[PDB]
């Protein structure tokens, strides 16, 4: 029955990620509580009315085939309806394990996507959890050479969370790790230029007010791209050449669009070529700007078949001629010349100029020294700089390759190599890479603005074990956040608290303040006052206020420690101290406890 | 003093003012998690503009029922002349607030608001004073009691301000902090109260000079000339203080502006002084 079941699947179009279809031509709900009850009805009303009967008919056939004839090709597809919720079918958590128990007795532990995901629905415990056989699941796929599992165990081993730890095998995972990406590579874009891919490795809750309040979060939000912006001829000039940016590099909402693009800038430089004369005060500056971008994209070939090298390099010298009049920023195009005449050309005098009258701009980010210490490499009696300090300033300013190159470098020789160092290096290089390991970030917004909440918290659960601190971030604060006072606490079960607790443990740990803050605030309303000191202490430390406060609050009343009203004021002056705005409330704090205290001397 | 539509619109007033400020409290709150939170809200300007407006209209209505308290009910002559007298002293105090910026914003206003009430209180004590004298009645004595409530109200204000002097001087000797500004702050409102301060002690010889006339009168020279060199001598008090503090701050501005007042009343008393070798 399988063949006419695939005929007719392969006409429902699984899911539409909105990001991309909104580049033809908002917001979104996070739940606050949790209750299977709720889950369970809303299953039921949803296969009531919901449901087409052609998807009734094609489902029910897809049971015949599951359960009949163990055919092991449509157990793991309606796995994957079941648990990603596509084909327009809802999420259920416990129909999944049970199918994945069944494939992965079908296949005698052959098929690694499915032990993957096993061994994370096992140490989540969502369907108890337990460490064991996780472990043991991991080590399985690491077996078959799965990436994933790999680097969950390498994070596990090096942040020594759930065992002891170890930077040895941590070091070797990494290494690994980095050879395969870097095999996955080919020699153009790895030298030339590297493939723009969109990054989402935002956390949520950045859009919204943030964590823990407004002005009162120590670390800076993280929202690096959203709709960049800032009089009929004058903002025309602005409003194309904004239109062109907003339609290159994509935003959260929107994905990007190039030919559209391209083909603006092609009409607006044919028909403002031959008069450019007259626009002197400030359009010239976007002109050449807009020139720019035109020129790169030629340069790359985004947005068109292949790219065309003349008419680029012709456009640019252009450009360059227009911006030496008026002096405009020269970053990119000198940039894109040095990198032409190098290796399609092999002029490499001018090439060496160019990238020495780039080096101080600000548009480069890691390229330039990149080429300049291959080419010192490939030829040192050019006297140009130290390769070593090059690749220093280069990996200093976030150039991918730039990562892998300084490892390579730095373990190869001594240069104070602390194995501490290099496992850090090779670890923030596979994170980073963030385009083979963790596409699932798109999907999982995709799957989080048209609603279907729960299967976000599973992509993103699933990504944390990987050590992407926003990923940990974004589950906890997708299974609990904090209450606006004078309102009832959330009403999800135990089990989900002390998850959240242990995820935002270690986004703490990882190097994140807040997290902190609110993990002892949970510990607080779950009532322990045993360990919220230690956490709280650990985010006075690092200059946190509303911790600070907190800590104060917590010493004036009994619990825990024994009323030391001393301690208590001076923690109150120290937070009227190390910030300004915040006066009037420990001022106003101090008032009550002076109040406490003559109201106690009465008696 | 209030006609009673006025009276009406001051409820109206205080009746939205506190419908305003508790509405305004209970929004910040409601979409708050901590209160630190709810504090850096209500620090925002729309609030905290509402707020000031609050603690104004508090504090003035406070003002007013300790001067029903002290001075009983107060004539329309004292009014008058309060009416008249005010706009002066209120624009002193908004050079001395505008003298200092956005960082001396709050204590500077506070202590302008006192010492505004302080000088209103030192007027009426005045005309007061000048009432009694006027409806003096000779069938008692100026018995102890009837002169011990008026000394009574002086020595009030007189406490008050040495007590207020004191913390204030004791805290300048204590803080030789970086922020000279506060200190210079502090020094002027020392100078205000102490010149309140002579103005007491002037108004004091005089009730004194007074009383023993009319303890001279009833047992057993002209008195203008004593009543005018009392006050040139208070003059000279206070040009001497006034310098003896300006001059080690060093201040620009309001240097100039006491002292030319100054030597205008030194000019005066220079004139008193030929009167009085006159009749020397």
């Amino acid at each position: 029955p399988w063949p006419e079941a695939r005929h007719l699947l392969n006409t429902i179009a699984k899911s539409r990620d909105p990001m991309k279809e909104a580049a033809m031509e908002v917001g979104f709900y996070v739940p606050m509580d949790y209750s299977p009850r709720n889950e369970e009805k809303n299953y039921q009303s949803i296969w009531q009315n919901e449901i087409t009967d052609s998807q009734r008919h094609i489902y029910e056939l897809l049971v015949q085939s599951s359960e009949q004839f163990n055919n092991s090709e449509a157990t793991y597809t309606l796995s994957q309806i079941h648990l990603w919720s596509q084909y327009n079918f809802p999420h259920n958590m416990t129909l999944a394990h049970k199918y994945l128990e069944k494939f992965n007795d079908l296949t005698h532990f052959t098929n690694h996507s499915a032990i993957f995901d096993l061994a994370v629905m096992y140490a989540t415990g969502g369907c108890p959890q337990d460490s064991a056989k996780a472990l043991l699941y991991y080590q399985r796929a690491a077996q078959l050479g799965n990436l994933k599992a790999k680097q969950v165990l390498a994070y596990k081993y090096y942040s020594g969370f759930n065992v002891p730890r170890n930077f040895h095998k941590s070091l070797v995972l990494y290494r690994d790790i980095a050879e395969q990406l870097r095999k996955s590579y080919s020699r153009d874009e790895w030298d030339i230029v590297f493939p723009y891919w969109e990054s989402y490795n935002v956390r949520i809750s950045d859009f919204e007010s943030g964590l823990l309040g407004k002005g009162l979060n120590s670390v800076p939000s993280s929202t690096v791209r959203k709709r960049t912006t800032r009089d009929a001829s004058e903002r025309r000039i602005i409003r194309i050449y904004y239109a062109a940016l907003n339609d290159y590099k994509g935003t959260y909402s929107q994905s990007r669009n190039c030919e559209r693009a391209k083909n603006l800038l092609e009409l607006t430089y044919k028909e403002f070529q031959p008069h450019v004369d007259n626009l002197d005060p400030l359009q010239v500056f976007y002109y050449v700007r807009c020139l720019q971008l035109l020129g790169h994209m030629y340069f790359t070939g985004e947005g068109s078949s292949k790219p065309n090298i003349h008419m680029a390099e012709e456009i640019l010298t252009t450009s360059l001629e227009i911006s030496r009049r008026a002096q405009g920023p020269i970053g990119r195009a000198c940039i894109d010349l040095g990198l032409i005449n190098q290796y399609i050309t092999n002029n490499i005098s001018q090439a060496i100029s160019y990238y020495m009258k780039a080096m101080k701009t600000q548009a480069n980010n890691g390229i330039v020294e990149f080429q300049l210490s291959k080419l010192a490499t490939s030829f040192p009696e050019e006297k140009i700089g130290d390769p070593f300090n090059l690749m220093e300033t280069a990996y200093l300013n976030g150039f991918i390759p730039a990562i892998y190159e300084f490892a390579v470098m730095i373990e190869s020789g001594n240069s104070k190599s602390s194995v501490e160092n290099t496992a850090y290096l090779f670890k923030t290089f596979v994170d980073k890479n963030e385009a083979i390991m963790a596409p699932k970030l798109r999907t999982a917004f995709a799957a989080l603005i048209n609603d279907r909440s729960e299967v976000a918290l599973w992509a993103y659960s699933q990504l944390a074990e990987q050590g992407y601190e926003t990923a940990q971030v974004s589950a906890a604060y997708l299974m609990y956040q904090l209450p606006y006072e004078f309102e009832d606490p959330p009403r999800t079960t135990d089990q989900r608290k002390t998850l959240a607790i242990s995820y935002y443990t270690r986004a703490f740990k990882q190097g994140n303040i807040d997290a902190g803050v609110v993990a002892g605030d949970i510990y607080f309303q779950m009532q322990n006052y045993s360990k919220a000191m230690a956490l709280y202490q650990g985010a006075a430390l690092k200059y946190s206020i509303q911790a600070i406060w907190n800590l104060g609050y917590m010493h004036e009343h009994g619990l825990g420690v024994n009323r030391d009203f001393h301690l208590a004021k001076r923690y109150y002056d120290q937070v009227s101290e190390h910030d300004h705005r915040f006066y009037l409330a420990s001022k106003l704090s101090v008032l009550k406890l002076h109040l406490k205290s003559w109201l106690t001397w009465i008696t | 003093m209030v006609p009673e539509n006025r009276r009406k619109q001051l409820a109206i007033f205080v009746v939205v003012t506190y419908l305003l400020t508790f509405y305004c409290v209970y929004s910040a709150t409601k979409t708050s998690v901590s209160f630190l939170q709810v504090t850096l809200k209500l620090n925002e300007g729309f609030n905290l503009m509402v707020l000031s407006i609050f603690i104004l209209l508090n504090s003035t209505l406070l003002w007013q029922l300790l001067t029903k308290l002290l001075f009983g009910e107060l004539r329309l002559i004292e009014h008058e002349h309060i009416f008249e007298r005010l706009p002066f002293t209120i624009i002193n105090t908004l050079f001395m607030s505008s003298l200092f910026h956005e960082r001396y914003f709050f204590t500077v206003a506070f202590f302008g608001l006192l010492l505004l009430y302080l000088k209103v209180f030192h007027w009426i004590l005045k005309d007061r004073l000048e009432a009694l004298l006027q409806s003096i009645n000779d069938s008692t004595t100026m018995k102890t009691l009837i002169f011990s409530r008026f000394s009574f109200n002086l020595v009030l204000l007189a406490v008050v301000d040495y007590q207020i002097i004191t913390r204030c001087i004791s805290s300048i000797y204590t803080n030789q902090k970086s922020d000279i500004e506060s200190t210079s702050l502090y020094l002027i409102q020392v100078m205000e109260f102490t010149m309140l301060l002579i103005d007491l002690l002037n108004l004091f010889l005089q009730t004194c000079l007074n009383f023993w006339e009319f303890y001279r009168s009833q047992q057993s020279e002209g008195k203008f000339m004593y009543e005018k060199a009392i006050d040139v001598f208070t003059r000279f008090l206070k040009t001497a203080l006034h310098l003896s503090m300006l001059i080690p701050f060093r201040m620009p501005m309001m240097l100039l502006k006491d002292v030319v007042w100054d030597i205008l009343a030194l000019y005066q008393s220079g004139t008193s002084l030929w009167k009085i070798w006159r009749n020397n």
